[PDB]
């Protein structure tokens, strides 16, 4: 813009999963982003370039970290999953947040479920936080600005 | 008649593959492999003459 937006200042909301106020906030956000599989081909008699076809459309999974919570009702939708396959799919919405805190743009994750779940090392000589790591995969997402 | 340096070989084609590879825009050709194999001929006089047959 004149002056571009920060990044410190957002909001994870999940649809199908009841909702707590300490299960909307998070240390961390990533893996908004896609890219087109392609193929070359070289056509004879054209010596200055190969040609390209787009294939397919493709996603990364979605990362969300934060400090460890033990009632988390997002975590016990993932161990459903986890430890007997019962899988059932939500939608997710990130916002991206302007100084009245309503959104500057958001983006819709479309059929999202659980893939990993992790909490990291610890250690009895270092000051740290435990920290909790989830894993979705989805479908695809839209934008709305 | 095939010759290269110590090599002299006599006989007939017996196999060949061409394969083109690059071309000019308007279809003129610049690059191409190929694969030969030849076999072995002897005149039967001089087979003959080679093998000093020798009771007799």
């Amino acid at each position: 813009t004149y002056y571009p937006p920060s990044s410190f200042h957002f909001l994870v909301e999940f649809t199908g999963i009841d909702a707590k106020n300490n299960d909307h906030e998070f240390q961390s956000v990533s893996g908004l982003s896609v890219d087109i599989d392609t193929e070359e081909f070289a056509e004879g008699g054209e010596n200055r370039f190969k040609h390209k076809f787009p294939v397919k459309t493709k996603y990364p999974n979605l990362v969300l970290k934060r400090g460890v919570l033990v009632d988390s009702k997002v975590i016990s939708w993932c161990r459903d999953a986890i430890e007997d396959f019962e899988f059932k799919p939500i939608d997710l919405t990130v916002k991206l947040l302007n100084e009245e805190h309503q959104p500057l743009m958001t983006w819709n994750v479309v059929h999202a479920y659980p893939v990993k779940w992790s909490v990291e090392d610890f250690n009895a000589q270092e000051s740290k936080m435990a920290i909790e790591s989830v894993e979705l995969s989805y479908n695809y997402f839209k934008t709305i600005v | 008649m095939i010759t290269w340096g110590s090599l002299l070989f006599k006989g007939y084609l017996k196999e060949m593959d061409i394969e083109y590879k690059l071309f000019r825009p308007d279809g003129t050709p610049i690059r191409a492999m190929a694969t030969t194999k030849i076999g072995e001929f002897v005149e039967e006089e001089l087979r003959t003459a080679q093998e000093n047959n020798q009771p007799d």
